[PDB]
Formats: C-alpha cells, sequence, structure tokens
RNA sequence: GGUGUCUUGGG
DNA sequence: GGATTACACCCAAGACACCAGGCACGA
DNA sequence: TCGTGCCTGGTGTAATCC
C-alpha cells in the first residue's frame, strides 16, 4: 500500500539509531559504564560504515 | 473429652523456610531504569508479578 | 544501588 | 525433505564474569 | 635503544508450513 507500506522500502537505507533510554550503559562497577549492546552494535555498523565508505575513494 | 486420644513422643525436625524468609511487601519503591517496571527480588523491596 | 548467566531449592 | 518452532506458572537465594600481541612513551 | 605501558580487535515427544 502506496501511502503507508512501499514495496521499495522494505531495503534499509538510513538506519535509525535509538536514544539511549532504550540503550542506557549500566555501570559495569558503578563508574565503569559497561555498554548495553545495542551502543556495541551500533558501534560495529558504524566502523564498517566508515570502512566501506573509505574504499570507493 | 468423650473420645480416647493417641499420645505420645515423636520425632520432629525442624525446616528452614521459616516465615521471615517469604513475607515481604511493597510501597512503592526502587524502580528498573530499563523500564520503570518495580524490581525483582525480595531483599530489594521488590514487588509481584 | 548494578546487571547477566548458571546452580539448588520451595508451592 | 527440508527448514522452523514451539514444548508448565510463580518465587527465593547464592555464586561468579578478559587476552595477547600492537604501537607509543621515557630514564 | 629495549622493555614498559597502555591498548584495540578477535577463533582450532513431535506434528505443521514451506
Amino acid at each position: 500500500n502506496e501511502d503507508y507500506a512501499r514495496p521499495e522500502w522494505m531495503i534499509i537505507t538510513v538506519l535509525p539509531v535509538p536514544p539511549p533510554q532504550v540503550r542506557p550503559s549500566i555501570a559495569m562497577d558503578e563508574t565503569t559504564q559497561g555498554q548495553d549492546d545495542l551502543t556495541h552494535k551500533l558501534s560495529d555498523i558504524l566502523k564498517a560504515n566508515i570502512n566501506v565508505q573509505k574504499l570507493e575513494m | 473429652l468423650m473420645a480416647q486420644v493417641f499420645f505420645g513422643p515423636t520425632y520432629y525436625q525442624r525446616l528452614r523456610h521459616m516465615v521471615d524468609d517469604k513475607i515481604h511487601a511493597r510501597a512503592r519503591g526502587p524502580v528498573q531504569v530499563l523500564t520503570r517496571q518495580p524490581v525483582e527480588g525480595r531483599s530489594r523491596d521488590g514487588g509481584l508479578r
């Protein structure tokens, strides 16, 4: 259905990122922020993102 | 007592689950951060499911 | 005022 | 023929979670 | 110069759709 469900939006172009409430980093030992696993997966995505870009330059 | 009753010494043995290892309550209190739903367990002013 | 597992238990 | 996706509720408590090689910094 | 010192990345019961 065009105006809500488009057949070319089933391929992610620009991945949204959730605010920190969804991934509030737990304090490893009340001072060290043992990061919420969403934060790590986003870090690995952002790394591989940039390391895709730099190749086509 | 109109009836006659059985009667003797018999061997019991105390068991752990004391009434102050399960009783509990919760007015309000500590919440999780991920959800604000009231927290888990007894020793933390937890709540019930 | 962690949080995640596993373990043992109780009804 | 493959694949998935399921396969009791609730509670309580105790006990435990980083490695090795890779580049900077100093007397 | 050589080992220290912090330091980042990485492995040898089923019965039911599809």
